């Protein structure tokens, strides 16, 4: 009954949003035409969270699609689930950013934010009790990171007492897609720390590790990569849509999960991921879920928690599930791992259980983790940022849009202050 | 002469939205409010009165043809970000050297941004 | 079911032409109904 | 299509001969319809 | 609606465009009459409602003997009659003739036609200009073309494809004079300028495609495949798109650094295509090989300072990342210290198409690399040497002075790129 | 019992009146022959408001058509519904105007009003209790705005205690169909200030923009533009012809808007305009219908209400529904936009309901709004009238027709005071 308004920005944000709306529609039994074709009654008890009513029992998603290049727009519309989105929700300009945060934030994205804020207000004021907003974008590009942070800074001023989740694809450690990526990522993280309630870091190299070692696939296309993260997003908010024995929505998690307002950078992970051959040799049981959940291989970011300390841990279980084994297993890992957990907070683990499992699966779980080990992601792109900035390179494409050179110095000084307060809370 | 904004459908009537990729004539965003009637300043045939100030520009226009433009046309994208204090000075002097091209009806208008 | 490993289909395709269902006419952004899919299908 | 705003189409998609009759005029300095037997646009009769 | 205007100036630009537009018609299924037997053609063709398609390109030249083959050849009906601009007398391997005397009576009509194609376009990505440095029209009239296009259009992308003068073999004597004086105009009025030279493509066709004697017909096909590989992300659906604005930003770090190198891989005959597999790793090391460069310069002396990869066909992103992680660990390949992430990738689905009579084979996957190096500094020390060696006794200068330019431009054009040569080492020295 | 006498003027008035009489003939069930072919009795309850009685059960409209050239009257008669109008109701002239306001008001217009007043008086004396008059004309011409204000002046003296509504097409900021259109507009507005009960301002920009942004029509004809106006001007007076829960006469909609006699310029709007291919997605409820009323893109005048303050608002509804679901929405828009509604008066939204909806539709509404954004339209005309009158441009087409130059100084001085008086109430 507490609605969530979905926001997509950029090419990556629309390719991750198309698969996200495919897995939710399959979960609630919504066919690509728009009607409902299911077998249970609990699917329609809480469906207004993501869907709006229409004439004749048709359901439309509560999502907006923003991109400076309408090239990804046509691929989404021509897909298997492209006729379910509202045709007025597509917002698009004429010229792309071209992997430039300056163009996406100040020059090209400035005349499109007013046109898209009308549609955001139209979807938000039609909700009786709006829970909050949700944004899918990547820091890899110019319109996902450029006007994605512009939309964040206008939403926070208009709706201050709300919640807002960001699923940001932070740059890869080994091979990066963009040469000017340290400029786009440093200037966007600085915009994220004062204007976001919860942030999740998703790494493509971590997604490559899952599909190669844990899942044992040979052709991991981007559809298979986007299916893993869409399962995480549905599993985070499963207590809102489906009844359970211990319920926990987004505000319930973030209170237990964020000790200080500068500590909102999490790391997700999906528990029941098995290979084809390994399926015949494994029984799904509660210790098996909590053993694969805490594994550093399974986690969806390029930071090893063995090098750091677990600050706070969240777990959201699904399916008809016991309670003693749930409490026993996440106590045993805390007692065994005496050094990986901080000592000035007792019982770092927060528990939530949902009753309805995903289709074809008996049990499932989702992991949210706050660690000091995520600061090595920030240090890696900060040293690359300072390596490019000393020689004054690649930034005549930045100061030629009006931006001064003092913005980079304050963006790094905020970022070195951000890594320095992760260290003394370790 | 002067364009006036529709103030809610102005996005529908901009230059690139109407498929015109050259730089634009300006648009009057704000409107001044007068008071009372207006004094009349011209003759019956259209001559200006002897007492009204007159601009000193060309009464026919400031269009500049093919054979009248400077031989070394300054560029339209000028950023002095990573250049030396002598090279950037040479570029801005080359920009300043021809005032006729800047104020013309065609009018290549460079935007000098940054510091050396 | 709908799992990452299980979800795969054979790609029996040759042409990957992209349609233009979102465009501009006069001064307005028009949303054409998709009368054709990817590759003229 | 019960005459709603937007639910109408033109009747001149491929028509030619867009003439018009001089239905109205002067005769003996008084205002009259000079002739009832004048065609509509291109020579078609006017609805009976 | 992501449309690009092609400019074909000079004999080289027209003869490149004959093979390039032959490739485009087969790629979208267009007969030479201009009609059909999807709207991916909309970036190059304009739909006349009768069923005809008209390219958005102009063919401009100063002599009638190169375009009158087009007006009578097998594509005499596809092209618009008024898009083939023809002069009366050529520049005759001169810069001052093509700049001050002969280039100015046609610059009215060329900018008239470009304005009409710009009005037709609903979204414009940039202009593609094809010319050669050693010619007369490509030297002179293109300098006016970039200078006037900056006046009319402010910040629109100007991608350029040039036939760079080869080091040891060339077809002109005043060719270094023509090529010094085009840099000075194109430093500030051009956005990006890929270079190829005819000598390096001669070595590629001799060693790889088992053909001894190429002509200009089967070098223009190789150039057409490179232009098709760049634009294929705009045309066809891909898993990761690249626009014209992207690698403009990604290859130019400084205002004087806009000279990237274009290479293509694989390029093999049909007999060897049976016998070699072509994986992603096997095609990503061929473009890095100095023997497969399409510019006659060894990048081992220099260092890679930006890169761009464009992939076509059956390609997997996982094997792309494994290939790039492999090429980063080679000690022969050297990068600058201020560019730790020096790569940019793009993926398209549709494999390259084959044309009848072509020398290439039907290959499922291919790559096109746009690499910016420091090894051009030796390619300008040589070209400043042979310009100097004939400027010392002031040869052929009465031909240039007598057409409308003074003697001071020669000292200006030499001094400007001499300072640029000190600029390339200044960027190249690590911290 | 209460009858409305319709008046037309000019080329624009004749083509907007032929479409209006076609729409309400279909609303009341009248064939092009003139007889009755309908479905329900309640269409005969109040049919004398717009029709007369003839022998043999024929219904003729109570309208008069004036023009200076019979070219538009030739097209009206040859049209689809041109045979219903009375042949004596057509009052034409021999010489045209030329978008010369001086010609239509002074030289030729003096010899035609004595023939028009002979016809409208015959249509007015037959009514037992006449309600009011209507006038549809345009301000960009020499006939609708030149001669049409003589009918404004003369009818007011003969019938003082009557309500007079004008549907005036104000000149457009960017179309500019006439070079001398600020000369005709300034002199016509100066007459409408003190000699008109209600004024409805219609602009061609807003008529084009509504039909593209909302209705999504590729090729709009002026017949389609007239249909939007005809649906609006028939929904304003819908309570006089159909019985409902809370009725509203034209006098009812005059009392609850204008607080002072000099402030009667309105901004129309029509609610249920839905897209051609998006009626599958929309949900037809009165909260969705209300937010389409108050949206600034749905206005029929090229002036943003956000630049000014809402003085008073009328909202006449249509269709069978509930009352608290209407009153709650009027409360909600007031208590959320405290900066757009004027502070020295509360309760500034008047609401009304009618029972019978338009044909083929469930619910409908019509927005009428007194705003301070009307001063933006007048000050835009004033700066164009001043800039052309300084240099004596086109004065020989006015001074040669017998008017002094002081009248030009009068009209702007009246309108500049009207702009200044609008400003002090903001
Ligand atoms: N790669 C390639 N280069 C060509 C081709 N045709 C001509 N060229 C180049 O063009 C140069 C000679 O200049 P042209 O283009 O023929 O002549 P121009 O540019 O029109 O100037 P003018 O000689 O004055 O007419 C040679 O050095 C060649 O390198 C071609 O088909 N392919
Ligand atoms: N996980 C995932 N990542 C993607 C997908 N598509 C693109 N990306 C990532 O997004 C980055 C480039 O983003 P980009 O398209 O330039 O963003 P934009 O320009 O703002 O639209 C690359 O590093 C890709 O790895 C996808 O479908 N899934
Ligand atoms: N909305 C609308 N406006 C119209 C129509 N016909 C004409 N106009 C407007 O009327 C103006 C010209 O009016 P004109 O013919 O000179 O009026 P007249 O001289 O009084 O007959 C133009 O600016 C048009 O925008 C119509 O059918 N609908
Ligand atoms: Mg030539």
């Amino acid at each position: 009954m507490r609605e969530i308004v979905h926001l997509q920005a950029g090419q990556c944000g629309n390719q991750i949003g198309a698969k996200f709306w495919e897995v939710i529609s399959d979960e609630h039994g919504i066919d690509p035409t728009g009607t409902y074709h299911g077998d249970s009654d609990l699917q329609l008890e809480r469906i207004n969270v993501y869907y709006n009513e229409a004439t004749g029992g048709k359901y439309v998603p509560r999502a907006v699609l923003v991109d400076l290049e309408p090239g990804t727009m046509d691929s989404v519309r021509s897909g298997p689930f492209g006729q379910i989105f509202r045709p007025d929700n597509f917002v698009f300009g004429q010229s792309g950013a071209g992997n430039n945060w300056a163009k996406g934030h100040y020059t090209e994205g400035a005349e499109l934010v007013d046109s898209v804020l009308d549609v955001v207000r139209k979807e938000a004021e039609s909700c009786d009790c709006l829970q909050g907003f949700q944004l899918t974008h990547s820091l890899g590009g110019g319109t996902g990171s450029g006007m994605g942070t512009l939309l964040i800074s206008k939403i926070r001023e208009e709706y201050p007492d709300r919640i807002m989740n960001t699923f940001s694809v932070v740059p890869s450690p080994k091979v990066s897609d963009t040469v000017v990526e340290p400029y786009n990522a440093t200037l966007s993280v600085h915009q994220l720390v004062e204007n976001t309630d919860e942030t999740y870091c998703i790494d493509n190299e971590a997604l490559y590790d899952i599909c190669f070692r844990t899942l044992k696939l040979t052709t991991p296309t981007y559809g298979d990569l986007n299916h893993l993260v869409s399962a995480t997003m549905s599993g985070v908010t499963t207590c809102l849509r489906f009844p359970g024995q211990l319920n926990a929505d987004l505000r319930k998690l973030a209170v237990n999960m964020v000790p200080f307002p500068r500590l909102h950078f999490f790391m997700p992970g999906f528990a029941p991921l098995t290979s084809r051959g390994s399926q015949q040799y494994r029984a799904l049981t509660v210790p098996e879920l909590t053993q694969q959940m805490f594994d550093a291989k399974n986690m969806m970011a390029a930071c090893d928690p063995r090098h750091g300390r677990y600050l706070t841990v969240a777990a959201v279980f699904r399916g008809r599930m016991s309670m003693k084994e749930v409490d026993e297993q996440m106590l045993n890992v805390q007692n065994k791992n005496s050094s990986y957990f901080v000592e000035w907070i007792p019982n770092n683990v927060k528990t939530a259980v949902c009753d309805i499992p995903p289709r074809g699966l008996k049990m499932s779980a989702t992991f949210i983790g706050n660690s000091t080990a995520i600061q090595e992601l920030f240090k890696r792109i900060s040293e690359q940022f300072t390596a490019m900035f000393r020689r004054k390179a690649f930034l005549h494409w930045y100061t030629g849009e009006g931006m001064d050179e003092m913005e980079f110095t304050e963006a790094e000084s905020n970022m070195n202050d951000l890594v320095s307060e992760y260290q003394q809370y370790q | 002469a002067t364009n006036y904004s529709a103030n809610q459908y102005e996005k529908a009537f901009s230059s690139k939205y109407l498929q015109n990729w050259s730089p634009t004539k300006p648009t009057k965003e704000s409107i001044s409010s007068h008071e009372g009637y207006t004094q009349i300043i011209a003759n019956d045939r259209g001559h200006l009165l002897p007492s009204v100030p007159r601009s000193k520009a060309n009464p026919w226009g400031s269009f500049m043809g093919t054979w009248q433009m400077p031989l070394k046309i300054p560029p339209a994208r000028v950023t002095l970000t990573s250049r030396t204090t002598a090279g950037a000075a040479s570029l801005t002097k080359w920009i300043q050297k021809n005032p006729d091209l800047l104020k013309a009806s065609n009018g290549l208008c460079p935007e000098i941004l940054g510091k050396p | 079911p709908f799992l990452p490993g299980t979800s795969f289909k054979d790609s029996t395709k040759t042409a990957f032409h992209r349609s233009q269902t979102l465009s501009y006419r006069n001064g307005y952004a028009i949303v054409r109904r998709p009368t054709v899919g990817i590759g003229g299908d | 299509l019960p005459l709603l705003p937007g639910n109408s189409f033109n009747r001149n998609v491929g028509k030619e001969k867009f003439h018009k009759s001089q239905h109205w005029g002067f005769c003996n300095n008084v205002m009259m319809l000079v002739s009832d037997e004048k065609p509509g646009i291109g020579g078609e009769p006017l609805l009976g | 609606m992501r449309e690009c205007i092609s400019i074909h100036v000079g004999q080289a630009g027209v003869q490149i465009g004959n093979a390039c537009w032959e490739l485009y018609c087969l790629e979208h299924g267009i007969q030479p009459d201009g009609q059909m037997p999807d709207d991916s053609f909309n970036t190059f063709f304009s739909e006349t409602g009768a069923g005809k398609h008209v390219p958005r390109a102009v063919f401009v030249d100063l002599e009638p003997t190169v375009i009158d083959e087009v007006r009578t050849g097998t594509y005499r009906q596809l092209f618009h009659p008024e898009q083939l601009i023809t002069g009366k007398e050529d520049a005759a391997n001169n810069y001052a003739r093509g700049h001050y005397t002969i280039g100015k009576e046609i610059i009215d009509l060329v900018l008239d036609r470009i304005r009409k194609l710009a009005d037709q376009c609903t979204g414009l990505q940039g202009f593609l200009v094809f010319h050669s440095f050693g010619g007369g029209t490509g030297s002179g009239f293109t300098s006016l073309l970039m200078e006037r296009l900056s006046v009319d259009y402010g910040k629109k992308s100007k991608l350029e494809f040039s036939i760079y003068p080869a080091p040891q073999v060339s077809t002109a004597v005043v060719e270094p004079y023509n090529s010094i004086l085009t840099t000075h105009t194109t430093l500030e009025h051009s956005d990006c300028a890929f270079m190829v030279d005819n000598e390096a493509i001669y070595d590629i066709c001799r060693r790889n495609l088992d053909i001894e004697r190429p002509t200009y017909t089967n070098l223009n096909r190789l150039i057409g495949q490179i232009v098709s590989s760049i634009t294929a992300s705009l045309r066809f659906d891909g898993a990761l798109n690249v626009d014209l604005t992207e690698f403009q930003t990604n290859l130019v770090p400084y205002p004087r650094i806009h000279f990237p190198l274009a290479t293509y891989a694989p390029v093999i005959s049909a007999e060897k295509a049976y016998h070699e597999q072509l994986s992603v790793a096997e095609i990503t090391n061929a473009c890095f090989e100095p023997a497969n460069q399409m510019v006659k310069c060894d990048p081992r002396h220099g260092k890679y300072m930006a890169c761009c990869l464009l992939y076509r066909g059956d390609v997997v992103p996982k094997d792309v990342n494994a290939a790039i992680a492999t090429i980063k660990t080679k000690r022969t390949i050297q990068f600058v210290d201020w560019c730790p992430t020096g790569f940019k990738v793009g993926i398209n689905y549709q494999p390259p198409t084959v044309v009848p009579g072509g020398d290439l084979a039907k290959v499922q996957r291919a790559v096109c690399m746009l690499s910016n190096t420091t090894a051009i500094a030796e390619a300008w020390a040589r070209l400043d040497h042979k310009f100097d060696l004939m400027y010392a006794k002031r040869a052929f200068v009465h031909w240039y002075v007598g057409e409308g330019m003074e003697e001071g431009e020669f000292s200006e054009a030499r001094e400007d790129m001499a300072a640029l040569e000190k600029d390339y080492e200044e960027v190249g020295v690590d911290s």
